[PDB]
C-alpha cells in the first residue's frame, strides 16, 4: 500500500515536517504552499507550489478565496504527484488562506482518482479570531464535501492538556504532535502491522466515505497497562464532544511490543466493544514496536459520528 | 524532544538524581532508562509518575558508564527523549 501525506497550507506545512524530522514509518511526505518561501524553507523532500500566477507565489494573504483557485490552477500537477496511493492524508490547520480552501481541492482530485482520502484538520484557538474560527468552520464544510474522513482536532481541546506559563510557541507544537498522532495511529496498522492486523481493505471499510471522525489516544505501563490506556483513550479531551455508543465505526489500534498478552488484547477489545453500538463495525488490531516494554499505545477513532 | 533539559542535581559515589524540565502538556509518566554502554545488559529502566521533575537512581558503582535517558509517555505525542552518559 502507497499512503502519502500531502500538508496544504503554512500550519499544514510545519505539521508534517515535523513528521518527516520526527519521521512517520513507510509513508511519503508531500509539501504544499503557495508561498514559495516555505517550500525552500521546509525540510519535506517534495514540495509542491500551487498558484504560481494568481499568486506570484507570495502566499494567499491569509485569504481562503485564492486558496482555492492556486489549487483549482494544478489540479494536474496535484494528481502528478497524488496518482498511485491507496490512502491520502491531508493535514492543514484550519483558519488561514492557503489550507482552508485549497485542501478541499486536494482532497478530491485525490478522491476523484479513488484514493482513500483522510483529512486531518486543527480548528484555530479561541484566542486566534471570531475570523479564523469562522474561516475555519467554513472550509471544514466544504473539505465535508470531497473527503472519505474527516478528523477535526479542536486546538482549543488542548488547552486542557496545556500547562499554564505556556508560550504559544508551544501551544502550536502540541498541536503539530496531534496532528502526526493521528496520521500515525491509523498508518502504522498498515505499515507497521502485528499479529493482529488490520489490512487496508478494513481500513477502507471503516473509513470510506464516513463523514466526520474524532480521534482519542492513551498510554499505560504496568500490569494494567491495557485496561489504563483504553480508558484514557475513551475519555480523551479530544473525543469528550462525540458520543462512541453512536458511530458507524470504531477503528482501534493497539501499539504494543512483543510481550502484548492475549488477555490484554481481549481487554481492551471487550471494553471497545461495551461503549460501541451493537451495529458498528469495530475494527480492533495491533501494531508493533519492539521498542516499548511493559507499555502499551491505545488510539481510537470514531468514524461516521453524525 | 521532550523532556528539553535532564541534568545531575546531586550526587554520591554510588547514586545520581537527576533533575528535568516541565512538560508544555501532561505526561502520564517518564520511563527512566540506564544499562551498560554497549554491554547488552538487560538495561531494567524504570517509571515515575508524570507529575515527578526529578528521579533517584540508585546502586550505581563510582565506575562503569550508563544509558541516562528520559521517556516521556504522553497521550497527546510520541515525541522523541533526551539522554547523557555518566561514569560518576
Ligand atoms: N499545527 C499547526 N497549526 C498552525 C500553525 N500555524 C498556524 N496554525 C493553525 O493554522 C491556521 C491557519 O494558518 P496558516 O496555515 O498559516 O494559513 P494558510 O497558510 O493560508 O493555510 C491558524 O488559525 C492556526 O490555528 C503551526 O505551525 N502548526
Amino acid at each position: 500500500a502507497v499512503i502519502k501525506v500531502i500538508g496544504v497550507g503554512g500550519g499544514g506545512g510545519n505539521a508534517v515536517e515535523h513528521m518527516v524530522r520526527e519521521r512517520i514509518e513507510g509513508v511519503e511526505f508531500f509539501a504544499v504552499n503557495t508561498d514559495a518561501q516555505a517550500l525552500r524553507k521546509t525540510a519535506v523532500g517534495q514540495t509542491i507550489q500551487i498558484g504560481s500566477g494568481i499568486t506570484k507565489g507570495l502566499g494567499a494573504g491569509a485569504n481562503p478565496e485564492v486558496g482555492r483557485n492556486a489549487a483549482d490552477e494544478d489540479r494536474d500537477a496535484l494528481r502528478a504527484a497524488l496518482e498511485g496511493a491507496d490512502m491520502v492524508f491531508i493535514a492543514a490547520g484550519m483558519g488561514g488562506g492557503t489550507g482552508t480552501g485549497a485542501a478541499p481541492v486536494v482532497a478530491e482530485v485525490a478522491k476523484d482518482l479513488g484514493i482513500l482520502t483522510v483529512a486531518v484538520v486543527t480548528k484555530p484557538f479561541n484566542f486566534e479570531g471570531k475570523k479564523r474560527m469562522a474561516f475555519a468552520e467554513q472550509g471544514i464544510t466544504e473539505l465535508s464535501k470531497h473527503v472519505d474522513s474527516l478528523i477535526t482536532i479542536p486546538n482549543d481541546k488542548l488547552l486542557k492538556v496545556l500547562g499554564r506559563g505556556i508560550s504559544l510557541l508551544d501551544a502550536f507544537g502540541a498541536a503539530n504532535d496531534v496532528l502526526k498522532g493521528a496520521v500515525q495511529g491509523i498508518a502504522e496498522l498498515i505499515t507497521r502491522p502485528g499479529l493482529m492486523n488490520v489490512d487496508f481493505a478494513d481500513v477502507r471499510t471503516v473509513m470510506s466515505e464516513m463523514g466526520y471522525a474524532m480521534m482519542g489516544s492513551g498510554v499505560a505501563s504496568g500490569e494494567d497497562r491495557a485496561e489504563e490506556a483504553a480508558e484514557m483513550a475513551i475519555s480523551s479531551p479530544l473525543l469528550e464532544d462525540i458520543d462512541l455508543s453512536g458511530a458507524r465505526g470504531v477503528l482501534v489500534n493497539i501499539t504494543a511490543g512483543f510481550d502484548l498478552r492475549l488477555d490484554e488484547f481481549e481487554t481492551v477489545g471487550n471494553t471497545i466493544r461495551a461503549f460501541a453500538s451493537d451495529n458498528a463495525t469495530v475494527v480492533i488490531g495491533t501494531s508493533l514496536d519492539p521498542d516499548m516494554n511493559d507499555e502499551l499505545r491505545v488510539t481510537v477513532v470514531a468514524t461516521g459520528i453524525g | 524532544s521532550v523532556p528539553t533539559k535532564l541534568e545531575v542535581v546531586a550526587a554520591t559515589p554510588t547514586s545520581l538524581l537527576i533533575s528535568w524540565d516541565a512538560p508544555a502538556v501532561t505526561v502520564s509518566y517518564y520511563r527512566i532508562t540506564y544499562g551498560e554502554t554497549g554491554g547488552n545488559s538487560p538495561v531494567q529502566e524504570f517509571t515515575v509518575p508524570g507529575s515527578k521533575s526529578t528521579a533517584t537512581i540508585s546502586g550505581l558503582s563510582p565506575g562503569v558508564d550508563y544509558t541516562i535517558t528520559v521517556y516521556a509517555r504522553s497521550a497527546y505525542h510520541r515525541r522523541s527523549p533526551i539522554s547523557i552518559n555518566y561514569r560518576t
